[PDB]
RNA sequence: CAGCCGCGGUAAUACGGAGGGCGCGAGCGUUACCCGGAUUCACUGGGCGUAAAGGGCGUGUAGGCGGCCUGGGGCGUCCCAUGU
RNA sequence: GGGAGCAAACCGGAUUAGAUACCCGGGUAGUCCACGCCCUAAACGAUGCGCGCUAGGUCUCUGGGUCUCCUGGGGGCCGAAGCU
């Protein structure tokens, strides 16, 4: 069935007459490696129990992603946040040239081949949060004949 | 079935109060008033209708709204008249969304239902009787449509898609589809059926919404025998 | 006065679709309609009309989308999703035939004007010739 | 040089089966048989999660540890692998293969990695008649490699191309027996091939 | 000790030692220096309401920039041939 | 030149540990005017000028029309799309 992968876990720390209260969130993949893949974020009281939680969020927040062969039909920039994330992608045998958030989302989509530039703010939350809508956003000469098509 | 020129109960409502998206639907205003094009209605109510039946048909269910108390009570009556949920005194943190849970309540509602008629009633102090008494009196206002209702319903059928639209905003975030009985005062994009007309007025509610019913039972297994509703508009003259 | 007419029927054209109007009308060049022409072989509207508002002539531009949409937001596809201006008043572009961009690894276009005309990309390229760079529209 | 040291102690680094030393990393002795956990004080203990590099990293060290090879080595046939047409990933282990201390251990000649090594160096191969004393040899598809009459009738040549009577070889060789020659057909490729990794990921390692 | 973050006031995985471990290997490490990362000078490719950033306003000179149709010329621009 | 009221500086009076200050009673320059200089600023919408485009609702100033509606110009609130 499915890979359950999970990028960042975070600490997030409240405030309180008598001192802090802390806290906990999840940055969650889900694949099946075939052009489905999930983002998860998941926060509560104990870590375990936030992971779990993305976990779930993740299969419910479900893109389905025109492969191609490794790899994606045509570039793409996208704005989230001021994260921007780029996508080109590329021949089989070049690998998946990104970095942690953007890859292990494409890793997981059973991407192979593709080529990211991060441009913008770092953050990872962002950075994965973008790079989804950016899939969200891709379409296949099948697609675009669709649309045009009279 | 269907009917024509029902212009002797409600052509069109609001002032200039609209929203430009409706525009179209408008024919033009008269003494500052609207005026809805109840001719393009017409084709609407048709591929409208055309959706209710085939669901109706094929078993699944609707589920009627307005806390509108403008019309609070032909959606009870018209949705006691098909065998389907009604929600009536205030719509909820969820009721599809967070449904679950929202569940849970109807789930203590039996609990706490055939707990009284007779057996154990009164084998608890009473500090804590009209106390109980008064957990279910209260889940009988609000729940009491949303009773019959087990799944998600298979429609949303609104009165003030603007009056509820924490209703219609549900909705979608879970893929069910959209019937209302909109008018200019809302937002025509955001419901998927529309019925172009009156949010406001008995008169109009009624007609509509109980026709509405005509067809949901016809084919399903019944027949047309004029509703119990009519006599609830001579209530307000 | 207007600085660049294509940029602003482009933009106009951005403009139109993005709130899902009908149609819209920008005052008429022979370029302008050279350029609407090719939206058309390529679908990007559903074509253009000349017509005269207030005896001045101009060019309604019959825009087009995609279908009702499933969830919240009902709203359409573009198919229009991305129109740039590129070359431009003072920020001239020219591109020979070696150099003719490919856009969207190839899913929309380019249109040039060429001394043999106003083109797509593959049709400059397949034609063998190159020139200004006007716009980028996927 | 190369390594020199245990061996069949990376057999148990990577944690998986690594074949350096013969009959014995083979006949329940190589310790991923006694005792499959990583050498060192910190053994049956429980290791935290592989960073995203580890992994990476691993990968290519197995790969390496595997035919007995110095990075410096091993990186300039990289280079070369990326540079050159078709599935990069793919070539990196064509040429891995394409090693003549391998040509020969793959030809059953001597049993291990290590040993077609020694075997070479000191001098008893040949190919195509000639000799080479290079563990580092190129070795293309027309080449018969073969052993040199001179050691040939030797106790560790006898022995170990008798236990290669019945066995068989990878489809891109031919280890005629009677000549004690061998045949080298064409380039292997992922398919024909063996091994416990993932050459995607040693490319992902070197993306860096 | 220390590249940065920050480590030592008697449980220091961070000081010194030892065992072991990782990386490389006739090398390996420090320094210095150049690209890179750095879309941190942004042509590709950045900004200026509160983060650094609209000039106190105006007039106006150089310069930059220019609405719609036709015609001539071919400086820009494009193609082919060719030399280098 | 002018100098009514105000009021830096300054004289006294309180006040506080001190009070070179907020409080008080006085008081010069200045503040006013002519003419010449100075060119500064939270000179602030802290937002450069222009032209085109892209839902609305409401309150206001001033204008035209077939006048509790329509159309133009300015100040102001909310708010579509969108931006951030
Ligand atoms: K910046
Ligand atoms: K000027
Ligand atoms: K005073
Ligand atoms: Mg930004
Ligand atoms: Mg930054
Ligand atoms: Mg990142
Ligand atoms: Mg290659
Ligand atoms: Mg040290
Ligand atoms: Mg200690
Ligand atoms: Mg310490
Ligand atoms: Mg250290
Ligand atoms: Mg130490
Ligand atoms: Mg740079
Ligand atoms: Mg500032
Ligand atoms: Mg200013
Ligand atoms: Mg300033
Ligand atoms: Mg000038
Ligand atoms: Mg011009
Ligand atoms: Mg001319
Ligand atoms: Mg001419
Ligand atoms: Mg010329
Ligand atoms: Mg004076
Ligand atoms: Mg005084
Ligand atoms: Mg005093
Ligand atoms: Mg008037
Ligand atoms: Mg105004
Ligand atoms: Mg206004
Ligand atoms: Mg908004």
């Amino acid at each position: 069935d499915f890979e359950e992968k999970m990028i960042l876990i975070r600490r997030t720390a409240r405030m309180q007459a008598g001192g802090r209260r802390f806290r906990f969130g999840a940055l969650v993949v889900v694949g099946d490696r075939q052009g489905r893949v999930g983002l998860g974020f998941g926060k509560a009281p104990e870590v375990p129990l936030a992971v779990q939680k993305a976990g779930y969020y993740a299969r419910r927040n479900m893109v389905e992603v025109p492969l191609q062969n490794g790899t994606i039909p045509h570039e793409i920039e996208v704005e989230f946040g001021a994260s921007k994330i780029v996508l080109k992608p590329a021949a089989p045998g070049t690998g998946v040239i990104a970095g942690a958030v953007p890859r292990a989302i494409l890793e997981l989509a059973g991407v192979t081949d593709i080529l990211t530039k991060e441009l913008g703010s770092r953050n990872p939350i962002n950075i994965a949060y973008a790079t989804m809508e950016a899939l969200r956003q891709l379409r296949t000469k099948a697609d675009v004949e669709r649309l045009r098509k009279g | 079935v269907k009917e024509l020129l029902e212009a002797g109960v409600h052509f069109g409502h609001e002032r200039k109060r609209w929203n430009p998206k409706f525009a179209r639907y408008i024919y033009a205003e008269r003494n500052g008033i609207h005026i809805i094009d109840l001719q393009k209605t017409m084709e609407e109510l048709e591929r409208t209708f055309r959706f209710i039946e085939d669901l109706a048909m094929r078993g699944g269910t609707i589920l009627f709204v307005g806390t509108k108390k403008q019309a609070q009570d032909i959606v009870r009556m018209e949705a006691e008249r098909a065998g389907m949920p009604y929600v009536n005194q205030r719509w909820l943190g969820g009721m599809l969304t967070n449904f679950k849970t929202i569940s849970q309540r109807v789930h203590r509602l039996e609990e706490l239902e055939a707990l009284f008629a007779s057996p154990e009633i009164e084998e608890r102090p009473k500090k804590e009787q009209v106390r109980l008494k008064h957990e279910l009196e209260r889940l009988q206002k609000y729940l009491s449509g949303f009773r019959l209702l087990k799944r998600l319903p298979d429609a949303i059928f609104v009165v003030d898609p603007t009056k509820e639209a924490i209703a219609v905003r549900e909705a979608r975030k879970l893929f069910i589809p959209v019937i209302a009985l909109a008018d200019t005062d809302s937002d025509p994009d955001l419901v998927d059926y529309i019925i172009p007309g009156n949010d406001d007025a008995i008169r109009s509610i009624q007609l509509i919404l109980s026709r509405a019913v005509d067809l949901i039972i016809q084919a399903r297994g019944g027949v047309v025998e004029p509703s119990p509703s009519y006599a609830l508009v001579q209530e307000a003259e | 006065m207007l600085t660049d007419p294509i940029a602003d029927m482009l933009t106009r054209i951005r403009n139109a679709t993005r709130v899902y109007k009908e149609s819209t009308d920008v005052p008429a060049s022979r370029f302008k309609e050279e350029i609407l022409r090719i939206l058309a072989r390529e679908g990007f509207i559903k074509g253009y009309e000349r017509v005269d508002v207030d005896g001045k002539p101009y060019l309604r531009v019959y825009l087009k989308y995609g279908p009702r949409r499933q969830g919240p937001d009902p709203r359409p596809e573009q198919v229009i999703h991305h129109i740039r201006r590129i070359s431009k008043p003072g920020r001239r572009v020219y591109v020979g035939v070696k150099e003719i961009p490919r856009v969207r690894r190839g899913l929309g276009i380019a249109i040039l004007s060429t001394s043999k005309g106003v083109l797509t990309d593959r049709e400059a390229r397949k034609l063998g010739v190159g020139g200004e760079l006007i716009c980028e529209v996927w | 040089g190369r390594y020199i040291g245990p061996v069949c102690r990376l057999c148990r680094r990577e944690g998986v089966k690594l074949y350096l030393k013969g009959e014995r990393c083979y006949s329940p002795k190589c310790a991923m048989e006694r005792r499959p956990y990583p050498p060192g004080q910190h053994g049956q203990k429980r290791a935290r999660r592989p960073s995203d590099y580890a992994v990476r990293l691993r990968e290519k060290q197995k790969l390496r540890r595997i035919y007995g090879i110095s990075e410096r080595q091993f990186r300039n046939l990289f280079e070369e692998a990326s540079k050159k047409k078709g599935v990069t990933g793919s070539v990196f282990l064509g040429l891995l293969e394409s090693r003549l201390d391998n040509v020969v251990y793959r030809l059953g000649f001597a049993v291990s990695r290590r040993q077609a090594r020694q075997l070479v160096r000191h001098g008893h191969i040949t190919v195509n008649g000639r000799r080479v004393d290079l563990p580092s040899y190129r070795v293309r598809p027309g080449d018969e490699i073969a052993v040199a009459e001179k050691s040939r009738n030797l106790e560790l040549i006898r022995q170990n191309l008798e236990a290669m009577k019945g066995r068989k070889v990878g489809p891109w060789l031919s280890l005629d027996v009677e000549g004690m020659k061998g045949k080298f057909l064409r380039l292997p490729d992922r398919e024909d091939l063996a091994l416990p990794v993932q050459e995607n990921l040693v490319i992902e390692f070197y993306s860096r």
